[PDB]
DNA sequence: ATCAATATCCACCTGCAGATACTACCAAAAGTGTATTTGGAAACTGCTCCATCAAAAGGCATGTTCAGCTGGATTCCAGCTGAACATGCCTTTTGATGGAGCAGTTTCCAAATACACTTTTGGTAGTATCTGCAGGTGGATATTGAT
DNA sequence: ATCAATATCCACCTGCAGATACTACCAAAAGTGTATTTGGAAACTGCTCCATCAAAAGGCATGTTCAGCTGGAATCCAGCTGAACATGCCTTTTGATGGAGCAGTTTCCAAATACACTTTTGGTAGTATCTGCAGGTGGATATTGAT
């Protein structure tokens, strides 16, 4: 098969989300639509995470490139350092 | 030779938090009383998380803090989840709520 | 008759089985495919720690399990149970995340 | 090699403190160390602004007082500056 | 015999007036005192650059014009025209104001 | 001497100055409700920034509340303000 | 005779007051000679920017002199200056003309 | 006893929007607003660059700093501008003495 | 109401991953002590601007009446989405295996800081004169709403 | 459609607040030159952990059927809320004045930094024993949904 990678998200993974985010019932244009979603949200962080990399002149992206990323675009992780 | 820390009555590093503000380029200056204020808030922040995870862990019928009780504790509790609303709890999971109109009958 | 439980009933079940645990939602492998995929189009031949992999899992679940809670919020507001894309459109909008 | 450090054998000394019996995971660990860390910088970032507001080149637990007052809520805050004035008044008769 | 536009159409022409221009919406006396009182609460003798007082007035009124925005989509969204509390309730929610 | 009590000044916040703001906010129709809970909305949100620009004036020891004790206070809730000193 | 740090990078910013804006602002130890006059001239090619747009703002409103006003259109109606200060409020700036196509007559 | 000074970008704003807009004039309360904007575009950079330093154990904020830092601060036509800009002036400013 | 199909709970048991307790090693960190330095509190006080007063007046708030049309309630039904189930595809596991490259060490020089000295300039202050546009008027054009 | 009531437009005007202009003045800023220090790039290397590979195994995704019940369309109507009006209060505007207290200047020492030297400690690495709880069991009973 040749499926796109973001088609790899799938419904009934996108399901298990809404469910612990306390979700009912579902639209079925909504799959879709977080797909498109979450992307975006992946595209803001990773791009912020391999500025770093790149500054620190490395080719690893580590897990402080990821939560200093996390952390300038509001979402601050705790459990993965700094 | 006897440490600063045990000088304030305290368990947190206050040489460590003294090098910490010093080379965090805070200020050109560090005064003798800031890292042991600073080190006596930040144990008494971690001594409350830790109170209310450990009494999240009893009321799961564990000994041992693991995230969960962690975000348990923080979310159950008003002012501790204002201070850490901008912040994400890995393996934290989210608190049982379920809107009163989603339920049957 | 067989037996079949009634539509909302094993929905109303996997909410509590969901909010009860905290392990990950996503499978690991295709959530693995999608970062470097997207991580390639802003520079090519990256590597990654696997922690660096786990932080954006553990980062992207926990907002789209918020997210769907805003949306979920303006459903029930339109007097709906159903989510549907004006509803994340909306939380989205209100939020500052777009428009 | 190199050394790492972290606050773990001070988060585990008052995890005794409060709660004996009590253990901790190292995932929750290394929560705990990202707590600390962060209401550090939170703390130590507003009290740097205070002091330069104020064209002062010196950080003082004055600052560090106010900025407690500004981030932590109500109750919090209370007690924080209480343990901080504690800390403080036992470190100078000593 | 008298003349009367119909409902809606002069609220419109308010919408235009207001959004064109940019002057302060609250009366200026009213909101000082209002400003005076809640201060005063929280400290006694304390005193007010005048523009002090003005630099609240512009946050103030820029916050509730932003939040009645986000109010106004709330309300299309449950498929009405009038904006209620529980519209204000839901974009204050949704913007953490209240979360 | 010493001024009136001030009290009340929350109804300053007239219904016809509500109406304003609402249009300025493109609204169209309002509840009869609105007006009393955009004042207590208002009190929330001015309480919140008086409060932190009268802890930057007590932490100088002043007793007048500048027009850059309101734009920090205004700055550390990420209600930047432009026009006033920043 | 002196050139100064502006004129020898080519710039209209001030790189001398960059500079020791930077050294006292407590941001490190130490500052490069290449960065004040980087940050100086990034300043001065956002303030062309916001400008160029806000002349354009007051023109269209049949005006010589830019006031907050046009600040706020030039802002608000770019895309990416939006962005930028999507979280700060323009004094006497307004809001963009917006009215929710519902809630027009039919 | 005199006041002291106090000092704002009021004329070098002036100058920037001489060659953008020759005939076009600006407005105390604006020039206010560009005042604002520049210190708060200024210390959001800074910020950055410092965090970034921080980070990778470094005592000296370079201009590879700042340019690191307007690539996370800025949206995307308006950083590709900017760096252009920040690296022109470096190279020229280098070229010279 | 009964009654059956599942889900859910509790008590108990056991393997093991991860927690612990131990010794030992060591560089970096923390303390101690002395000499030097300086930030900023204290005192004094110039002078900005804040609080307050008066007084006139009209912009705007208040309170009312009236009914247009909105929100909320009811009903209805087409069809979307949940539940169940049969396949089988691919994620997961784990265990070994190169080797990329992070990271530690040494070297050493362009570029930093430190400092003395000289020149330049942007800020303020003092007056003195333009000038863009707010706001007022009048009259032509446009929009709305009744018929 | 026609027509009338009213808002909207734009041209024109004038007062003036605020922008502009110029000279004087000066402390701080900024540049130039010289001496001294050093951060971090560069090259090299060891060893961590990342990528990949094979190889089952079964867990979980997917496609399908069927119908319960949800979303949305349509209809009705009570009464909320907008539009218009009368009334007159209190905000706005202007101007003056005392003096609170912000802010400028100079003095001066408690507390800062800066080293040198000594001692302690946290991070570490092996090494070995320990244990909290995940996951599996059986069996009681609670929940759900058909009658
Ligand atoms: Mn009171
Ligand atoms: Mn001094
Ligand atoms: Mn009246
Ligand atoms: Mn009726
Ligand atoms: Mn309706
Ligand atoms: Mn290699
Ligand atoms: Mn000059
Ligand atoms: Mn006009
Ligand atoms: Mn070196
Ligand atoms: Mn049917
Ligand atoms: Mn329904
Ligand atoms: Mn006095
Ligand atoms: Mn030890
Ligand atoms: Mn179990």
């Amino acid at each position: 098969v040749l499926r796109d990678n973001i088609q790899g998200i799938t419904k009934p993974a996108i399901r298990r989300l809404a469910r612990r985010g306390g979700v009912k019932r579902i639209s079925g244009l909504i799959y879709e639509e977080t797909r498109g979603v979450l992307k975006v949200f992946l595209e803001n962080v990773i791009r912020d995470a391999v500025t770093y990399t790149e500054h620190a002149k490395r080719k690893t992206v580590t897990a402080m490139d990821v939560v200093y990323a996390l952390k300038r675009q509001g979402r601050t992780l705790y459990g993965f350092g700094g | 030779a006897k440490t600063r820390s045990s000088r304030a009555g305290l368990q947190f590093p206050v040489g460590r938090v003294h090098r910490l503000l010093r080379k965090g380029n805070y200020s050109e200056r560090v005064g003798a009383g800031a890292p042991v204020y600073l080190a006596a808030v930040l144990e008494y922040l971690t001594a409350e998380i830790l109170e209310l995870a450990g009494n999240a862990a009893r009321d799961n019928k564990k000994t041992r803090i693991i995230p969960r009780h962690l975000q348990l504790a923080i979310r159950n509790d008003e002012e501790l989840n204002k201070l850490l609303g901008r912040v994400t709890i890995a393996q934290g999971g989210v608190l049982p709520n379920i809107q009163a109109v989603l339920l049957p009958k | 008759k067989p037996h079949r439980y009634r539509p909302g009933t094993v929905a109303l079940r996997e909410i509590r089985r969901y909010q009860k645990s905290t392990e990950l939602l996503i499978r690991k492998l295709p959530f693995q495919r999608l970062v470097r995929e997207i991580a390639q189009d802003f520079k090519t031949d990256l590597r990654f720690q696997s922690s660096a992999v786990m932080a954006l899992q553990e980062a992207c679940e926990a907002y789209l399990v918020g997210l769907f809670e805003d949306t979920n919020l303006c459903a029930i507001h339109a007097k709906r149970v159903t989510i549907m894309p004006k509803d994340i459109q909306l939380a989205r909008r209100i939020r500052g995340e777009r428009a | 090699r190199s050394r790492k450090e972290s606050y773990s054998i001070y988060v585990y000394k008052v995890l005794k403190q409060v709660h004996p019996d009590t253990g901790i995971s190292s995932k929750a660990m290394g929560i705990m160390n990202s707590f600390v860390n962060d209401i550090f910088e939170r703390i130590a970032g507003e009290a740097s602004r205070l002091a330069h507001y104020n064209k002062r080149s010196t950080i003082t637990s004055r600052e560090i007082q106010t900025a407690v007052r500004l981030l932590l809520p109500g109750e919090l805050a209370k007690h924080a500056v209480s343990e901080g004035t504690k800390a403080v008044t036992k470190y100078t008769s000593a």
